[PDB]
Order: structure tokens, then C-alpha cells, then sequence
């Protein structure tokens, strides 16, 4: 045994599932139409709504 | 092949519809997507998109400014694409007063790596660095995504309006008096072979000179005392080797008329600023002289 | 086997849509998840408030 | 330019007979007068410059390789080449990569800065010539 | 006494780290590799006096 | 200096001996001298047969043994003829 | 609506195994040696120009003014091929041995790797083996044309131990996540002749540039009006420390071997990386030429 004592911090992760509760029309979100926006290369054309 | 089509006129883009609208149009369905006028369908201006940590993306969030990648033999965060005030911070060319005000602003952990790699390896800039552009719109993310152009003018989406060009005074340079209608832009990294340092200027040139020769005279007319400084170290240094005393690549070219002075601000810090807002990138290579 | 190809592309450009909107959807149903969850506290503190 | 320099008048109207005749691609041409000018004096403290920075950055195996291989080899270019050349196995003293490289980088830079007075610029790239060779169609404008 | 004490504790030396590779560890890099085979988790514990 | 701008046939373990070599300079007083120039003797001889690519005795607790390479017979016996006189 | 492409055709039969590995390389370059309409595969990237004699430097030589294109299509009828133009993006298959990242300069280089190998084996008729040219970044090229001309310059001293260890020095080349090493110029004990004339007038260039300078810089000292003249000569003479027909002919000697060493000294970037695709077999690059 030495002198000084050692103290061990660990952390420890656990997955888990939260239940969430809210009220009737809680928030007010607004949303618009999608957008299409192209983004152009030789073989394949992307598009980014 | 009939004569009728043959001299039949080239059909509009903009009046033809796209591929998805007729390809819905066709089976005659109905989606939540608005479909009938694609975006950035009509954009010249050839883009990229690049993803940097948050340590180097200030004076950045506005639109307009220089990005650099570099070379680092470490492997995994091997290129990073640096801004041209941070390189401007490592370059001799600049005020100290001002190189102290940028300095202030660039205080981050990724900003500091970046100008230790710098001056770490054996390498001169040229032959590390590489640019890629002038960026147009942020991200602002916890990394950022930029948006860089390679060819092209600089512009909002829906083109709106244009995006100018910023340079800082110091890296500023004309050498004429008065300017043509179109004048070209350019990179100067000049080496100061001196003992002491070998820090380099950094320089940008609104000339009106498209040839090379034409150009490289007027290079060495105004660079004479830099390779005078490059030929005492190789007389005075032996066995060393030195190369490229000034290199030299486009830029782009401007209008010629809407070069003025503007200020960029980042965290109430004033950086006065030579701004271009017509400007359309054009890069190239680094060629050097000597 | 133009009109094999052709409809296979109109109907894969369609498939692409229907997928593109359905994702659109669980985006929204996503992002409106997380900005909820962003604005939740636990129920300790609700509950000693 | 550079036969200018520190000679007789009529040396140069003997050097002009010589060096006006450009007979490419079968179609014989002529140098309107060749005097002296400013930006011709430009080009020549260039040149000198780069050809002193060239001779100072040749290695000894760059210098000793046309005797090395003149001692051994044989072929008309090989003549032709050495006849120009001065008069005056054995091991290097001294060779490294690393350093040789470098010499090799620096010395393709003053060869360029060498090459950009006669290399003008390129500006039409032919594909197709019309076969009176009277017109052409080009790229790179 | 460094190569004693890197035998004594089983940890290997660093065998020389570039500087770039230094402004890099500084920058943040992923050194310790996994292990053969885990059956419980990953690991966690530290150490304080 | 002259090992440092060698090509070997591997970097490693010749810039492993080069940096033996290199820091013994010398020592102070009478006693440190003999490990100091034996270590870096065998350093050196085993820098010199990796230069000319011989082969050496690379077994765990054999060290190379001094010797000179790729001379004359004549010139290694006016080594230890030298030797001799000395002793 | 069709656009301008390249219509390449096959005279030996094809296998349904051939066909489905030449769809792997859509998006490859092959160079071309005249932009027609109607080619046959014969003049299909480079296998016109292999040769037993002849070198690396020829095939660059003839690389520089290849018409180099792109692969759209195939099928049983026909082959589509794409000319690029300046200022436009395209699709490019990294089928050269590194991979590459964004903004990094690109140009196209002969392939190191030749004859029959088991990357080689692509496309492979009866007297025909379809052969790519491989795309580099640019200071790799830049390596690899010094490191091979410094390989050819020490072609005359292979008896020297330490001769052989500088080569075998040289012969390796590292890059990122990329240890491939190049085949050594010297066969039969021998240089190739594009290679033996490239560094033949590389020391014919280095000697009379040594030779024929102090004269010249002794003619323009007695007009001095720029110092630099001055140290100019003072290198030479601290480095120290003629008939006028021969001299012409030494300098249109001078010029005409730095005329020959015009394609080594420089090269010119062809592609630089817009963006690249996860895997790295391929990326979008703008063509730049």
C-alpha cells in the first residue's frame, strides 16, 4: 500500500427510450412547398428538394 | 433531316418544360413537390461545395473571399482549406497593426495548426498551396459547408444579386495609373530570400495585361530588389537551392469600374477592404519567375 | 425496347418522387420530433417547478 | 541579339545572310531588320541571368554525362552534338536523391524561365484544315 | 528510465511522432486502436488522487 | 554527416544507428572513453556493412566484432603492425 | 435532342463479357489521335504506340497533342465516345493507382504499368489490348518525370554498389495511402532512345550553358545599367574561385536542345477536382484545357 488513496471515476452510457408529452396544438409550426433545386454533372444529375 | 426541321429554330430552355414535369404530366399524377420551374437550372457559374472546421470561418460569413487548400504530410487532416486572411496573417507583406487586428479575430485551435503547418515543412507556399476559388454563400454549422465557385461570376441563387470580391488594402497592388475597360486579376506570392525571414508578399494584381512576357516584365521591373535578394543568398549561401523566387497565376477579371473601398466587419472589427462586385473567377495554375 | 425503356425510366423518375415526398414527409415529422425534444426539460424539473 | 554585342558592323551584315534564310515547311522566309532595341536588351539580361542560375545549379552528372556517354556510344547525333562541345571508369564523388531532385526542380524552373522568350503563347489549336489549305477549324480562344 | 518504465507499464514509446503528427494529436487523432474481441462494452474508468 | 546523405537499403535501422552514432561526441575523464568509442565503433562498422550491403552477424547477444572493410591485405597488417607497436 | 458525339465501332466480335466489362470504364478517358466521326477501335487509347523500342517519353511526347475523350455508352450496335470542352464538368473514373481528393490538379500521364498484367487485362482482342492512360495529380507527375530522368541519367554507372542503392532509392515512390513503386528505364543494360536523347540534351543544354556564359555577360558589362549584371558575373567567378561562327552554332545548339526538352520542362493541368465520389472510383471534375 502507498501513501495516497485513489479515487476512480467512470462513466457509463445506458441506451434508453424517453416518453415525451405534450400539449394539444402545443407549438405552431408553418411549412411552404418543397423546392426543387438541380445540381448538374455529366452521368448523374442530383436534385435537392 | 427534312429541310422543315433542319431550319426548324433551336427551342427555348426556359419555355420547354423539364423532365419531371412531363414525366408527371405523362402518367398525370399530382405531387406535394413543386416541380414546374427547377432551381439553379440556368447557373454558367460551375460550383463546389466543402466542408471546414469552425476555427477558420471567420471573416468568412460574408460572401466573397479566397479559399486555399494545402498540402500536410500528416494523413488524416491533411488538406485545410484555408481563408486568405489567415494566409495573409503569415505573410511579411502586411501591416503589423492590422496583422495584430486580424490576428485577434483568428484565435482558434484549427487557425494556429494552420499557421504552424505553414512554416513547419522545408516546402515554400507555392509548391504547398492551392486555391480553389471565391466562396458564395456559408453554412454556418458547427462545421461549415461552404460553397466555392471554380468558373463563372459570382451570384445569389434566383441571381438576385451579385457577389463582390474582397481583398484587403495591404494585399492590394496596381501598377498603372489608370486602368483599361477590362482588367484581369491575379495572385502574387513573392519570396524574400533574406536570412532572417522568408516570409513571403502576398499581392494581388488588377492589371489590364493578358500576356504573359508583357506581364513577367513588368514583374521583374517592380520585384528587381526581391531577386537581387535571391541571387545574394545563392552567392552568399552555397550549396542551397533556391527556386521560384515569385510566382504568378489568374485570378479572374473584373469590369474595371466598381473596384472601390469598402469594410468588412467580423465581431465589431473594422478590415478596410478593395471590393469588386461584377467579378467572374478564372483559375490556373501557378506559373513562377525568377 | 424503346417503349420497354422508356417507360421503365418515366416510372423510375416516378418512383424517385413518390420516395422523395414520403421522405419529405418523415423529415418533417423528424424535424418537428427534435425541435420538440429541444424544448422539453425532464420531469424532475417540471415536476419541483 | 546576343551576336550584337561587342562586334563589327560588318560582322553583323555577315551574320544576317546567315541567319535571315528560314526555310520551314518547304516555304522559304525572311527577318525584317534585326537592330537593337530596349525590350531586346530586356530579354538579353534575362537570358544571361538564367543561363548563369542554370550553369551555377548543373550537377557534375548533368555536366559529365555527354562525356560519359560520348566514351562508350556511337551515332551521327552523338557526333553532330559533340563537335560543338570543348575538349576538355572512374567513381562519383558525391550523389544523393533528395538533394538532386531538388537541383532537378529548380533547374526545369530556370529552363522555363529560359523557354518563355522564344515560346510566344499558343492560341490556335488546329483540328481540321480545308484541304486547299486555304482555311482550318481551331479551339482555345 | 523512460524505457524502463515504458517496459515496466507495458505501453509502448511513441516512436517518434512527426511534428506535423504532433500539430495533428493537438489538432485531435484517434491513437489507440480496438481491441481483439469485446464481450462486455467498451471501456471506461479514470483516475484521481 | 557522410551517413546522413546515404541511400541505404532501408531507412530505418540506418537512422536508428546514425542517431547512436551521432550524440557520442566524446567523454570528460579516464573511464567513459572505451563503451563510448566501442558503441560507437559498432555503430559505425555496422553502418559501413549496410552501405555496401554485406552481410553481419544480427543474432540477439553477438555484437559485430571490429574489423576493417574492403581493403588490401597489406593495408590491415600495417593495422596490426601498428597494434603492435603501440602495445 | 442528340449532341455532337463520337461514333466508334468494333470488328472483332464482342462477348457479352467483354461488353459487360467495357461498360465498367463509362466514365474513362481515351485519347484519340483525330477527332472523326465514324472510328474504328483501332485508335482506342494507346495501343497504337506500344512499342518494344521505343519509350515513356515518346508516349508522352505523343500524349500532349492525343485528342483525349470520354466514354458515354455502349452497346451491341455501336460505341458512344464525348469529346470535352474548356469550362465544363464531367464524370472521370479514377483509373489511375491513387486516389485523389478535392481541388487537387489533375493530368493525364502514360501508363507506367505495361504489357501484360492483371490490370492490364481490359478489353483484350486478338491483336488488340485496349490500354488507359492514367490520371495523376500533378505533383505526383512531377515526381515521377524527375525521379525517371534522374533514373535515366544514372543509366551509365550501374556497375557502382552505391549507384544501385541511389536507384533503389529512387525507384520507390510514396504518396498518400500510395507505396507503388515504377519500373526502372534500363533494360539490357541500355537506355531507350527517347529517354537517352531527352537527357542527352539535358547535359548538352547544362554544358553549353556552363560553357558560352562569361563571354556574354562580359559583352553586356560594358553597358551596365542594372546592378544585378554585376553579381550576375560575380556568381560565375566566385563558382570559379572562340570563333563567331562556332558561336552562333552554339547557340541555335543551346536553343534547339531546349526546344527538344519543351514537353519535360512543363506540362499543362487537365482536370481539377470539382468534387469526388465516396469508394474513389470516380469524381467530378471540370476539364481544363
Amino acid at each position: 500500500h502507498p501513501g495516497f488513496a485513489l479515487t476512480a471515476v467512470r462513466t457509463d452510457t445506458f441506451e434508453v427510450d424517453m416518453l415525451l408529452y405534450s400539449g394539444k396544438s402545443c407549438t405552431s409550426v408553418i411549412i411552404n412547398n418543397p423546392i426543387v433545386t438541380k445540381e448538374e454533372r455529366d452521368i448523374s444529375t442530383t436534385y435537392h428538394v | 433531316m427534312d429541310a422543315r426541321a433542319v431550319a426548324k429554330r433551336p427551342r427555348d430552355p426556359a419555355d420547354e418544360d423539364n423532365e419531371l414535369v412531363t414525366a408527371l404530366k405523362a402518367k398525370r399524377e399530382v405531387n406535394t413537390i413543386s416541380v414546374r420551374y427547377l432551381y439553379h437550372a440556368d447557373h454558367q457559374a460551375l460550383t463546389a461545395r466543402f466542408f471546414v472546421p469552425e476555427g477558420l470561418v471567420e471573416f468568412e460569413a460574408q460572401p466573397g473571399a479566397l479559399l486555399i487548400r494545402m498540402e500536410t504530410g500528416c494523413d488524416s487532416p491533411r488538406h485545410l482549406y484555408i481563408s486568405l486572411y489567415l494566409l495573409g496573417i503569415r505573410a511579411s507583406n502586411v501591416s503589423a497593426s492590422t496583422r495584430c487586428l486580424l490576428e485577434s479575430v483568428y484565435t482558434a485551435s484549427a487557425a494556429r495548426a494552420a499557421l504552424q503547418w505553414l512554416d513547419l515543412g522545408p516546402h515554400l507556399l507555392h509548391r504547398r498551396l492551392e486555391t480553389l476559388g471565391c466562396v458564395k454563400t456559408v453554412s454556418l454549422g458547427i462545421t461549415s459547408l461552404l460553397t466555392c465557385v471554380m468558373r463563372g461570376y459570382l451570384y445569389n441563387t434566383l441571381k438576385t444579386e451579385v457577389f463582390a470580391l474582397m481583398i484587403p488594402k495591404d494585399m492590394y497592388l496596381t501598377w498603372e495609373e489608370t486602368r483599361g475597360r477590362l482588367q484581369y486579376v491575379y495572385l502574387i506570392i513573392v519570396y524574400d530570400y533574406d536570412g532572417p525571414e522568408t516570409r513571403p508578399g502576398i499581392y494581388v494584381l488588377t492589371s489590364s495585361i493578358a500576356h504573359w512576357q508583357t506581364l513577367v516584365d513588368v514583374a521583374r521591373g517592380k520585384f528587381a530588389r526581391e531577386r537581387c535578394s535571391f541571387v545574394n543568398r545563392r552567392i552568399t549561401r552555397p550549396r542551397q537551392i533556391p527556386l521560384c523566387t515569385g510566382v504568378i497565376q489568374k485570378l479572374g477579371w473584373c469590369l474595371a469600374d466598381d473596384i472601390h473601398t469598402s469594410f468588412l466587419v467580423h465581431k465589431e472589427l473594422k478590415l478596410s477592404v478593395v471590393r469588386l462586385d461584377n467579378f467572374s473567377v478564372e483559375l490556373g495554375d501557378f506559373r513562377e519567375f525568377v | 425496347l424503346d417503349k420497354i425503356l422508356n417507360v421503365e425510366a418515366m416510372h423510375t423518375v416516378l418512383r424517385a418522387l413518390k420516395n422523395t415526398a414520403d421522405a419529405m414527409e418523415r423529415g418533417l415529422i423528424h424535424s418537428f420530433l427534435q425541435t420538440l425534444l429541444r424544448k422539453a426539460p425532464p420531469y424532475f424539473v417540471v415536476q419541483t417547478l | 541579339g546576343l551576336f550584337s554585342l561587342d562586334r563589327s558592323y560588318e560582322e553583323v551584315k555577315a551574320a544576317v545572310q546567315q541567319l535571315q534564310t528560314i526555310t520551314f515547311r518547304d516555304a522559304t522566309f525572311t527577318i525584317p531588320d534585326p537592330v537593337i532595341d530596349q525590350h531586346l536588351l530586356i530579354d538579353m539580361k534575362t537570358a544571361c541571368l538564367s543561363m548563369s542560375m542554370v550553369a551555377n545549379l548543373a550537377s557534375e552528372l548533368t555536366m559529365t554525362y555527354v562525356r560519359k556517354l560520348a566514351l562508350e556510344d556511337s551515332s551521327m547525333l552523338l557526333v553532330k552534338c559533340q563537335e560543338l562541345l570543348m575538349r576538355l571508369p572512374a567513381r562519383p564523388q558525391h550523389v544523393s536523391p533528395d538533394d538532386e531532385i531538388a537541383r532537378l526542380s529548380a533547374l526545369f524552373v530556370m529552363l522555363r524561365q529560359l523557354d518563355d522568350l522564344i515560346r510566344e503563347q499558343v492560341v490556335f489549336t488546329v483540328c481540321d484544315v480545308s484541304p486547299d489549305n486555304k482555311s482550318a477549324t481551331c479551339i482555345f480562344k | 528510465v523512460d524505457r524502463w518504465i515504458r517496459h515496466a507499464a507495458g505501453v509502448e514509446r511513441p516512436q517518434l511522432l512527426d511534428t506535423e503528427t504532433i500539430s495533428m494529436l493537438t489538432f485531435g487523432s484517434m491513437s489507440e486502436r480496438n481491441a481483439a474481441a469485446t464481450v462486455h462494452g467498451q471501456k471506461a474508468a479514470c483516475e484521481l488522487i | 554527416r557522410r551517413g546522413y546523405t546515404y541511400p541505404f537499403g532501408d531507412r530505418g535501422k540506418a537512422r536508428d544507428h546514425l542517431a547512436v552514432l551521432d550524440r557520442t561526441e566524446f567523454d570528460t575523464d579516464v573511464r567513459h572513453d572505451a563503451e563510448i568509442v566501442e558503441r560507437a565503433l559498432v555503430s559505425a562498422v555496422i553502418l559501413a556493412k549496410m552501405s555496401v550491403r554485406e552481410t553481419l552477424v544480427t543474432a540477439i547477444g553477438q555484437t559485430e566484432p571490429i574489423a576493417f572493410v574492403h581493403l588490401k591485405d597489406t593495408e590491415v597488417q600495417r593495422i596490426e603492425e601498428n597494434l603492435e607497436g603501440v602495445r | 435532342a442528340m449532341e455532337a458525339n463520337i461514333f466508334c465501332t468494333f470488328d472483332h466480335k464482342l462477348s457479352i463479357a467483354d461488353v459487360g466489362k467495357l461498360t465498367k470504364l463509362v466514365a474513362a478517358v481515351v485519347p484519340i489521335p483525330q477527332r472523326l466521326h465514324l472510328i474504328k477501335h483501332y485508335q482506342l487509347g494507346l495501343h497504337q504506340f506500344v512499342d518494344h523500342t521505343r519509350g515513356y517519353v515518346r508516349l508522352r511526347g505523343l500524349l500532349r497533342n492525343m485528342t483525349l475523350t470520354l466514354m458515354r455508352r455502349v452497346e451491341g450496335n455501336q460505341i458512344l465516345l464525348h469529346v470535352p470542352t474548356h469550362g465544363l464538368l464531367y464524370t472521370v473514373l479514377n483509373t489511375g493507382p491513387v486516389t485523389w481528393e478535392k481541388g487537387d490538379a489533375l493530368c493525364v500521364l502514360p501508363p507506367l504499368f505495361h504489357g501484360p498484367l492483371a490490370r492490364e487485362n481490359l478489353l483484350t482482342l486478338g491483336q488488340w489490348e485496349l490500354v488507359l492512360p492514367w490520371i495523376v495529380p500533378m505533383p505526383l507527375a512531377l515526381e515521377i518525370n524527375q525521379r525517371l530522368l534522374i533514373m535515366g541519367l544514372f543509366s551509365l554507372d550501374r556497375s557502382y554498389e552505391e549507384v544501385k542503392a541511389a536507384v533503389q532509392q529512387l525507384q520507390t515512390i510514396t504518396f498518400r495511402d500510395a507505396t507503388f513503386t515504377i519500373p526502372d528505364p534500363v533494360i539490357d543494360q541500355h537506355l531507350l532512345i527517347d529517354m537517352k536523347t531527352a537527357c542527352l540534351s539535358m547535359s548538352m543544354v547544362a554544358n553549353l550553358a556552363s560553357e558560352l556564359t562569361m563571354t556574354y555577360v562580359r559583352k553586356l558589362a560594358l553597358e551596365d545599367s542594372s546592378m544585378l549584371l554585376v553579381k550576375c558575373q560575380e556568381l560565375l567567378m566566385r563558382l570559379d574561385r572562340v570563333s563567331p561562327d562556332d558561336e552562333i552554332a552554339r547557340l541555335s545548339a543551346l536553343f534547339v536542345m531546349l526546344r527538344q526538352l519543351d514537353d519535360l520542362i512543363r506540362e499543362q493541368v487537365v482536370f481539377t477536382v470539382c468534387d469526388v465520389s465516396p469508394d474513389n472510383k470516380s469524381a467530378t471534375c471540370i476539364f481544363k484545357g
